[PDB]
């Protein structure tokens, strides 16, 4: 069945959080350990800053606008609904594993993510959603 | 060893206080209205240019600095408020650019980018200001510099003050070559009309980057270094080039764990409320900023209207001088002392401007607090450690210059909401042309009218009230931003972090008159 | 051996030629209309303000100067037309401070003394702005600095465009600190009241020399140095002062006897004339000022546009670049050539800007141009010679910038009475703004009529024909001044000699775009 | 941030294509026959020199250099080749002596080992030629030299060729006292006879260590500094002093974790081939040795012919010139464009040579291309960046100048075994010399013939095809060696790490003709 609203923004936080962790090995080798510019905050003067990702499910594609709120949580609109996610990633045993709350709801999965696609194996079945190509890097 | 523990500032404000309730109320509406006027000006020249630069198939600038940043990184945008109703009938939103420093690759940048919407990208005087103390700002922090370049030339019916003076648009050009000869990278990425006087910012930089859609550029001018296909190719080759510049990042100060302060940042906007009459003590704000509420002040008992001392911020060691009451000669002579030490031993300096009006005391001696404060004013001047200042409330007199204004070259300059910039209160200047007036023409023998003292006194009241407003002093480029209180620690670190790119050098220090 | 001889310049101009005749009578006028200007500006504030300073014992400004320069010594004043007509109904002669270079005791010192006739001696914008220029030459060229402060402090209904910004007051203590520092001495003479915010300046000084009629400043605040009965007596200590610098003058410079020119420079009148849209020869003027007339070109034959050889002034070597026609790519090759063989072997550079306008060709394919324009502006910007430019002619568009404008920060800059300074000539402005408007509201949809041509081109005319004349481009401080050109030879000299003072260090150069 | 994709060079060869399989064929015959040959070196001076060695005790050389670096480290020998048929009768192997990089005691050390097996390790010319170019090359990078002294002094029957001139035999010595000046450790190791001549090398060392069985050096002249009782002994005792030596290395460039080629080395035989006439696009090349086959090209579009990018080496930068075809004005351009780039930005350089010949184009206006190659040729010499320099395939006329040929000192310089050298091609020659004399002798009214043009131009050809093979260049010391393709990564990246033992330092350039 096509999947819901819901997995789209487990799989968006789950790449941001990603980004987080290769910022985090950078600022691991650089000398300013404690540069407030190495936080994956995304934080701004006096504006909240939005990112408009553009993820692949089956054969459609969906536009998903990312809030980075000030507190951590992220508030993700995709088409009319709007909701609020916060999650990390923590490894059990030798796997990635991104718990997650959206509006209030907690998920437990295993997060994959090898080349374009993010695989996100659960209890309910597994979810695979594909990052586009820039189609410039061919 | 590093683990005897250390006394901290700050105390728990009373909540209950009817002072506290009214304070915090003022400042928070006008961090509202801060807030809305930025949403304003975020939204840029307007819906119709911005759906025409859509039509077009370009990105929208702020969309161009998301995609370029590293993802997720903090953006330290300045000046956002310049031109705000600078111009009579025209509205130059943002200035007409996009300024600021952010992480690309792990390398901290200094992004400039036009914006095509606001007249088609034209060069207001303001939107050259801005440009030149952007180039300021990287040159001294020796930062790479990553154009944007979608221009439309200069604004012709305002030539006379955009294209022939000295810090007029051809210093741009100037900057440019001298942060190439001091190997400092610069990169453009034309991302625009190759307009007429705007090839020469490509030939100009070290390399480039061309959306295809002159075409003569690429093909056999050669100008083009690179070719992108679209917006988001350009902004990805950008990435690529400033991975390949070879640059690491060298710091020269000793590093601890940073500590959140003890205490909430937006108590501050109880204790500092918007009457400049009522005073607070600047320990409260030191309190509220720097790591775990740590500081280890200077001379306390000397010179007790000045709040000179040591911290850390984010793990960064900085020297705070701050104002605590009217500036004496003891004052003056304790924050010589200071200052001569801090750049003895590399330290960074932040200066926290409160400055007190003379409304209280009639004469003050204006003779001796000159004789002091020239000492103080020589040694910030000639000091070479990084300095930010921050103008938390009046700002008047010599005592900006003594508390490194923007005449001293601070490596950035922020006020907050509140603040008031001047040469001297409203009231005192009527009563100096008053005086000066009747002097003169009962020195002539003329009659002077109480009719006439009025007369004079109004309008200068009212047209000091107006130049002293935060917002007419940022509309002008005179500071690089107006910052919420709540947020303050996160910029200052922000901006030091910036300020540690380049390499401190020893302070040379001219006669000290004694 | 220098026995070998050498071809010279110029030929004699026919004297009957009418087109001779009446380019004479027109710039023989323009002398004359700028020699009467200058006078009414040299009689200073007023006769009131004249007879009131007098009546106080105080000597007059100029006077000052007189006696405190070498007896018959030259001096050379900088921007004597400052302030011209720049506010709307205040006469502000001079900018109400004299700023000059003069041979005190032997040593060339940059002399700055403020006017007490005009306003009791405020501090107008300009006048901030010129003491600021004066600042930054001295500075340059390591020059000791005299103060002869007479002042009135900030003039309070313009604080917001004195007090606040950068290039506002401040910077002056700012400079004062920096140039103590760097060893460039500082000698402040009070000949006037030590009002509020002035005492700045005698403490920040190195030295001070006090007229007796604050009393305490000199038996208690200490902060004279030295105390003079009258005007006569302090300017007599000052020059004791400055023969107690213990300098000397370190030339890195070749030297040969000097020889007048073949040809009298009055001639330059029926060469230049006063009408742009003629040209002529610029190697009749190298021909009139350069030293025997003996000039040594280099690439005669490729890029002809430009002029650029080498040649003696008053025993010094130069290197002279001027504008012959439309600059063109192998007239821009040949500058940067020129410009990097000059830097090598550390020869002063002089510039000679007649930029030519472009109504005479409709397109010049400005995007070559451009790709090589900006190879000489890179080399002319990172260049560390000395600079002089001289503006004969037009000046236009980025030639300006490449022909090293104020924007390239030159030791000096100067302009005959007949130059023309603008981004674009007018007529193009307009064709330009014109054809933008019916592109869009064509775009738009909408009818553009002629008499909408002509209401937007006419205003744009006139404003460029004003904004262009010398005038108006010296009451700002956008030169150092309007020089008659009969005496053009005579002022390098002097501009060159001071600038030997500083040590010539090497230069280093940015990316060379191939 | 480092996430962000590149796209890889590099296309799968169609292995089943005629012209794949004939390539790879020839290709992998030559290097057959060069490893065979170099098997044949190896074995020595001769079976009975081989055992006369063995029975007097002493370790064959290298025997000595097994043992004497790290067990397991890679060696890096240079000039396998040297003496090969370059003397008429004389078989020399490896020129007499065993010059290498290899790394001692975490180390790199240039070791020097006289070979006595050949001549009694007597001093050929081509053994002083080889052993100054490992002087040179330690001096250059800044490495400890050890010599294993078994020599036997100059070949008397050629001493007018080593004794006397500037490189001839006493330069060692120099290098020796300079090497030591700066700071290079000197070690040597008298592992034979000290015979006449052969003293001063360890008297010049800082530190010597002599095998027992003159007596009266480590008893009483104290020219021993250490004493072993055999070659085991003392190669022990070499490793203890160089670990004393007190060093460390110093890098000072960024770093990044290594990644393979995307594809196999081996398919360059099949690319490359033996075939000069056929062509390739060097892009393959690069595939095959850069990092993880990515590639980010500069100026792609604009002098297609040079093709100039950045890449990673075992993770060091490198800047990557290669030639795709005959070289002209915009290559030109676009090389020094470049190479200005790299050395500002402090990046080592690796230049391929493939110059295509003239035969296919009779003129090319040699005129406008050489006013352009001087540019290049100027900026590769006052380059100061550690330059690497292989020769793919052709390198004919002041192309192999523009590439960084012997005479602009590249630290490296190696050979595939396909390559030719020379002046120009054998018929071009030809041609030019017949040219000549038919002119000439028209000149002076003397018939030519068409057997004398056949009778010029044969022996020409000849010799100019026997010149330009590799083992002719190589048995003089023209190169570093001859490298089979599939190793040319490998010996890249030892070459560049021992080029990082040397700080880098600034870059001056000569006046840019432009
Ligand atoms: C370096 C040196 C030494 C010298 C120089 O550089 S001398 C440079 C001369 N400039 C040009 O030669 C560019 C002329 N522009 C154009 O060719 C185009 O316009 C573009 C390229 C700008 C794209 O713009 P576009 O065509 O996509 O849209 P448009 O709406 O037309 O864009 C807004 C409209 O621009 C009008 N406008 C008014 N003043 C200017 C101005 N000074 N420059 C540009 N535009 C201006 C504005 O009034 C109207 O909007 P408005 O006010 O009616 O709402
Ligand atoms: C550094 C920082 C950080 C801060 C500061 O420095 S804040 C400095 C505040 N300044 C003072 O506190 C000096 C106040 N002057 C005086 O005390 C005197 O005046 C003297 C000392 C100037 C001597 O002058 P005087 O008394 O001998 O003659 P007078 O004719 O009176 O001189 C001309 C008259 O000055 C009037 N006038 C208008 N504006 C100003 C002005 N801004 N300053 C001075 N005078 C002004 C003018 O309008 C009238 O002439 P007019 O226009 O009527 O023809
Ligand atoms: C710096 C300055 C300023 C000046 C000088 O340095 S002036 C140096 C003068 N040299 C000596 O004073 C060393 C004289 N050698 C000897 O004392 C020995 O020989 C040893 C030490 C070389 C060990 O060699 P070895 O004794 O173990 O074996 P051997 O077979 O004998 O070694 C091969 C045989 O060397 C013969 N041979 C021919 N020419 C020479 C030559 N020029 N040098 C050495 N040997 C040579 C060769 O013809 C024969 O072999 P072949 O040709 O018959 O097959």
């Amino acid at each position: 069945k096509a999947a819901a609203k819901e997995s789209l923004c487990q799989a968006a936080l789950g790449l941001i959080l990603k980004e987080k962790a290769m910022t985090d090995t950078f600022t691991l080798q650089a000398h300013d350990q404690f540069s407030p510019f190495s936080s994956s905050s995304g934080r701004r003067l006096n504006i909240s800053y939005t990112r408009n990702m553009t993820l692949k499910d089956g054969k459609n594609n969906v536009a998903i606008a990312v809030t980075y709120n000030h507190d951590g949580s992220y508030s993700m609109q995709i088409e009319d609904k709007t909701f609020q996610v916060l999650g990390n990633l923590y490894s059990e045993g030798d796997c990635t594993y991104l718990k997650c709350s959206v509006n209030g709801v907690a998920s437990k999965a295993k997060l994959i993510i090898l080349e374009n696609t993010i695989y996100l194996f659960s209890k309910e079945g597994s979810i695979e959603i594909d990052i586009p190509v820039p189609k410039y890097l061919s | 060893y590093h683990g005897d523990s250390v006394a901290s500032l700050g105390t728990q404000p009373d909540l209950g206080s009817a002072l506290y309730q009214e304070n915090y109320k003022q400042m928070k509406a006008l961090v509202n209205q801060l807030h809305e006027r930025v949403e304003h000006i975020k939204l840029g020249g307007g819906e119709k240019a911005r759906a025409l630069h859509i039509s077009r198939g370009k990105l929208l600038p702020r969309e161009r600095i998301d995609n370029l940043i590293d993802p997720g990184s903090p953006f330290l945008e300045l000046s956002q408020f310049a031109g705000y109703q600078l111009y009579d009938n025209e509205e130059v939103p943002g200035g007409g650019i996009i300024t600021g420093i952010g992480r690309v690759s792990g390398v901290e940048c200094m992004i400039i980018a036009n914006d095509a919407t606001v007249k088609g990208g034209a060069y207001y005087p303001v939107t050259v200001k801005k440009q030149l103390r952007a180039q300021e700002i990287a040159m001294q922090n020796r930062l790479p510099c990553i154009y944007l370049v979608d221009s439309g030339g200069a604004y012709l019916p305002r030539q006379a003050d955009v294209f022939p003076d000295r810090d007029h648009f051809g210093r741009t050009f100037y900057n440019q070559a001298i942060m190439s000869s001091k190997n400092i990278a610069q990169i453009a990425v034309v991302m625009g009309s190759c307009t007429a006087g705007g090839a020469y910012v490509p030939a100009m930089a070290d390399e480039n980057i061309i959306v295809r859609k002159a075409d003569l550029h690429c093909r056999k001018s050669g100008v083009s270094d690179h070719w992108a296909l679209d917006d988001h190719h350009a902004l990805h080759l950008t990435r690529k080039v400033v991975r390949n510049l070879n640059y690491q990042k060298k710091l020269d100060v000793t590093i601890e764990p940073s500590e959140e302060p003890l205490f909430p940042a937006d108590e501050l906007y109880g204790i500092v409320g918007a009457n400049l009459k009522r005073s607070f003590d600047v320990r409260e704000v030191i309190a509220r900023i720097v790591d775990g509420s740590r500081f280890t002040e200077f001379k306390a008992f000397y010179g007790d209207t000045l709040v000179t001392g040591f911290a850390r911020i984010f793990g960064y060691p900085v020297g705070i001088v701050g104002n605590n009451g009217v500036l004496f000669s003891e004052s003056a002579k304790k924050g010589t002392h200071f200052v001569q030490l801090c750049c003895q031993r590399n330290i960074p300096l932040l200066f926290l401007q409160n400055i007190t009006g003379f409304m209280v005391g009639r004469e003050y001696e204006a003779e001796g607090i000159a004789k002091d404060g020239a000492k103080m004013v020589a040694a910030v001047a000639c000091a070479q450690v990084p300095k930010i200042t921050l103008i938390i409330g009046g700002s008047y007199g010599a005592g900006n210059y003594g508390m490194c204004g923007r005449a001293y070259s601070p490596r950035f300059l922020y006020i907050w909401p509140n603040a008031r910039i001047s040469v001297m209160g409203g009231e005192q200047a009527a009563n100096v042309l008053a005086t000066i007036t009747k002097d003169q023409r009962a020195r002539e023998g003329k009659q002077f009218s109480s009719a006439d003292e009025a007369a004079l006194k109004e309008p200068i009241i009212k047209k000091f009230e107006e130049e002293g407003n935060p917002y007419y002093s940022s509309a002008r480029v005179w500071d690089d931003g107006i910052i919420d209180p709540a947020d303050t620690r996160l910029v200052l670190g922000l901006s030091f972090s910036a300020a540690l790119n380049a390499p401190i050098e020893k302070t040379d220090f001219g006669i000290f008159r004694m």
